[PDB]
RNA sequence: GUCGACGUACUUCAUAGGAUCA
RNA sequence: UUGUAAUUGGAAUGAGUACAAUGUAAAUACCUUAACGAGGAACAAUUGGAGGGCAAGUCUGGUGCCAGCAGCCGCGGUCUCCAAUAGCGUAUAUUGUUGCAGUUAAAAAGCUCGUAGUUGAACUUUGGGCCCGGUU
RNA sequence: GGAUAGUGGCCUACCAUGGUUUCAACGGGUAACGGGGAAUAAGGGUUCGAUUCCGGAGAGGGAGCCUGAGAAACGGCUACCA
């Protein structure tokens, strides 16, 4: 009652802060050239 | 000759010739007669009030069909009956008759979409964040 | 009717240039036009050539070389300050340094260089390049 | 090497540029300044390069082409040897860029924009309007 | 009234956000130096931007111009003094080249 | 046979010649700034 | 009055061409 | 050697609370700072878009077992990815002087005369001989 | 000549018949206070400017005044209209 937020799609914790999803995102692009 | 005086002191030709011209424009015509508004949807507005008549795809059997998506609205500003889509049948239950409803432009045909139920919106009533006033 | 002799002239030297020509004849002939054509003879894009006086106007003969790719008036004539040179250079001219824009200004008749260097101005006559 | 995924992490200022024939006859349709125009692109000093099929392209013209002939040899315009008997330039511009990736190809024939943007990091700059567009070139 | 503040945005959007090349060069670059967001990338060029646009400005004029020897400087002497620019490269074409 | 088409004379109206049909001129009764009745118009619509 | 003319606002019909292959 | 953790170790810190001091006309706040303040760090980041999969379930059609629509509802019982990011979405709105075109697909008046307007042939001190002081 | 602080058809008496206009007068429209400025644009241009400064005008609408160096004042007065 308090926050009211209602219904809402489920969303990975990574979206919270954007830096820790741009660094997993990056660390995973440097995975994926070490295969190219 | 290209057609248009070149001299150095017909400035005043060229500037009645071109005054002159501009009207041809149906851009500029509207711009400055204020008519820009007659093929506009709602008259000049960008959202219109209704009046929910009736759920014309209610008893439709398929469900989340695009007919059961369809209202048949009636604009309070001059009275003209028109359809306006709902985003789906779960919010097709907030709306039901004599409800004034916010329109916004958008099978076809139908070019409205619904906004606003009483005062609220409905994405608002969709996630269950707000309840609708009667 | 005629009015502008030297419009007559720069394309009677283009024409000519274009068919091939090694000379060409110009008619009437006046100061304007001469000091024009020692502008584009200064700059070699036109050879020797010869007024011929037959107490009229006069005529022109003008030897080509074949160094011309165009030369034009610019009517009416403009008045061009010093920052407008630049504009006129850039619209006329296929690049910077190809080609000059011949200016009347009151210390004669120039190509736009010789009135930068000068730091004069006036009205636009011509370009050739 | 030089590429990280569709980007190129390589091309660096002061860029080479390949001339292509079409595009100095638009650069001087639109009195357009090859050297100052790239600058304006793309804010940077641009090498110009004429290869030697596109300088045989550009001799074949005629008489009509004497200024994108000269244009084409003014000093600052370094040229580029050929060890190809093909004077096709086209094929010859698709294929150096193949080769080595720090060129950009300037250039206004659809055909040559197709392969060229199907060859991964090489940017392409072409002459539209009043002035050049640079397309895929992430540094601007 | 009081007079007014002035204020500035020090950031733009770029011209086609949706290059794919862009994509993959903002991604690099957020990645390598731990940025929080493109908002940061679009800042440091909108930084750059101007500094070139400047730069370009000043070399169009003629050497040894006054207003291009005064500003030139100052902001070669900005650039070296950040360390953007390297002490030898004192000249306004390699500002072009940051 | 198929012959070629006489593209007619135009009898409708030009758009120079519309602006007099109705009872005025039309280009007489215009505002001075049309930017700012574009503006003004659709914020009061909207409060209508 | 499912009236005529005009003005205004819209809808719609006319897009495939060459080469190879089966 | 890649991915996943309501796994686990001890280090860091401000949102907030608060002696105090500073701040202020008096206050609030900022900058400082004793003492508190972290594992689901529940001290509980959002706004849009795309794509799935599941049933003894429901509807429609028919060259059998299938296809389309779609599926919070079944016998009992009370999910993944993409974009921006303290911001994001939705609706309306948003002529050529340089430099346009007029045979055959907008637009050359049936023709001529003619006022205003715009425009209007060439020519009048050119050349030559010296001196002075400046830049590169 | 009168009046004004003062020039002036500003008004009065007597005189002449003049003055503006296709280089657009006059009339009409203006969702017209003007400018410094704002946006866009490669450049020419196009649009916006009630709104931090300057100047003008108004204090519900017309009209007329006292006081005072200064007001046709309106958080001064008198009449009329609502
Ligand atoms: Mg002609
Ligand atoms: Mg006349
Ligand atoms: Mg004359
Ligand atoms: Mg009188
Ligand atoms: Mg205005
Ligand atoms: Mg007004
Ligand atoms: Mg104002
Ligand atoms: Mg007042
Ligand atoms: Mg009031
Ligand atoms: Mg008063
Ligand atoms: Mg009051
Ligand atoms: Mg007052
Ligand atoms: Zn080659």
């Amino acid at each position: 009652i308090l926050k009211n937020k209602g219904l809402t799609p489920k969303r990975n914790k990574d979206n919270r802060n954007s830096r820790v999803k741009k660094r997993k995102k990056y660390q995973k692009a440097q995975k994926k050239l070490k295969s190219v | 000759g290209k057609g248009k005086p070149r001299g150095l002191n017909s400035a005043r030709k060229l500037r009645v010739h071109r005054r002159n011209n501009r009207w041809a424009e149906n851009n500029y015509k509207k711009r400055l007669l204020g008519t820009a508004f007659k093929s506009s949807p709602f008259g000049g507005s960008s959202h219109a009030k209704g009046i929910v008549l009736e759920k014309l795809g209610i008893e439709s059997k398929q469900p989340n069909s695009a007919i059961r998506k369809c209202v048949r609205v009636q604009l309070i500003k001059n009275g003209k009956k028109v359809t306006a889509f709902v985003p789906n049948d779960g919010c097709l239950n907030f709306v039901d008759e004599n409800d004034e409803v916010l329109l916004a432009g958008f099978i076809p045909g139908v070019r409205f979409k619904v906004v606003k139920v009483s005062g609220v919106s409905l994405l608002a009533l969709w996630k269950e964040k707000k309840e609708k006033p009667r | 009717t005629r009015s502008s002799v030297l419009a007559d002239a720069l394309n009677a030297i283009n024409n000519a240039e274009k068919t091939g020509k090694r000379q060409v004849l110009i008619r009437p002939s006046s100061k304007v036009i001469i000091k024009f054509l020692q502008v584009m003879q200064k700059h070699g894009y036109i050879g020797e050539f010869e007024y011929i006086d037959d107490h009229r106007s006069g005529k022109i003969v003008v030897q080509l070389n074949g160094r011309l790719n165009k030369c034009g008036v610019i009517s009416p004539r403009f008045n061009v300050k010093i920052g407008d040179i630049e504009k006129w250079t850039a619209n006329l001219l296929p690049a910077r340094q190809f080609g000059y824009v011949i200016l009347t200004t009151s210390a004669g008749i120039m190509d736009h260089e010789e009135a930068r260097r000068k730091h004069v101005s006036g009205k636009i006559l011509g370009f050739v390049y | 090497s030089a590429l990280f995924f569709q980007y190129n992490q390589a091309i660096k200022p002061p860029y080479q540029v390949l001339i292509d024939t079409n595009f100095i006859n638009f650069s001087i349709q639109k009195k357009v300044d090859i050297v100052r125009g790239m600058m304006d692109c793309l804010l940077a000093k641009c090498n110009p390069l004429i290869t030697d099929c596109v300088m045989a392209e550009l001799e074949k013209l005629g008489p009509k082409y004497r200024i994108a002939l000269k244009l084409a040899r003014d000093p600052r315009i370094k040229r580029l040897s050929c060890s190809h008997k093909g004077t096709y330039a086209d094929d010859c511009l698709v294929h150096r860029v193949l080769q080595h990736k720090c060129y950009i190809v300037a250039t206004n024939d659809a055909g040559l924009k197709q392969r060229i943007r199907k060859i991964p990091g090489i940017p392409l700059m072409s002459v539209g309007g009043h002035a050049y567009v640079i397309e895929k070139l992430p540094d601007v | 009234p009081r007079a007014p503040r002035t204020y500035s945005k020090t950031y733009s959007t770029p011209k086609r956000p949706y290059e794919s090349s862009r994509l993959d060069a903002e991604l690099k670059l957020a990645g390598e130096f731990g940025l929080k967001n493109k908002k940061e990338i679009y800042r440091i060029s909108f930084q750059l931007s101007k500094i070139r646009r400047a730069a370009r400005d000043l070399l169009t004029r003629d050497e040894k111009d006054p207003k291009r020897l005064f500003e030139g400087n100052a902001l070669i002497r900005r650039l070296v003094r950040v360390g953007v620019l390297s002490e030898d490269k004192k000249k306004l074409d390699y500002v072009l080249a940051l | 046979q198929s012959n070629k088409q006489h593209r007619k004379a135009k009898e409708k109206n030009t758009a120079k010649k519309k602006l007099h049909t109705q009872g005025h001129n039309a280009k007489a009764f215009a505002v001075a700034a049309p930017g700012k009745m574009a503006r003004t118009m659709q914020r009061s619509s909207d409060v209508n």
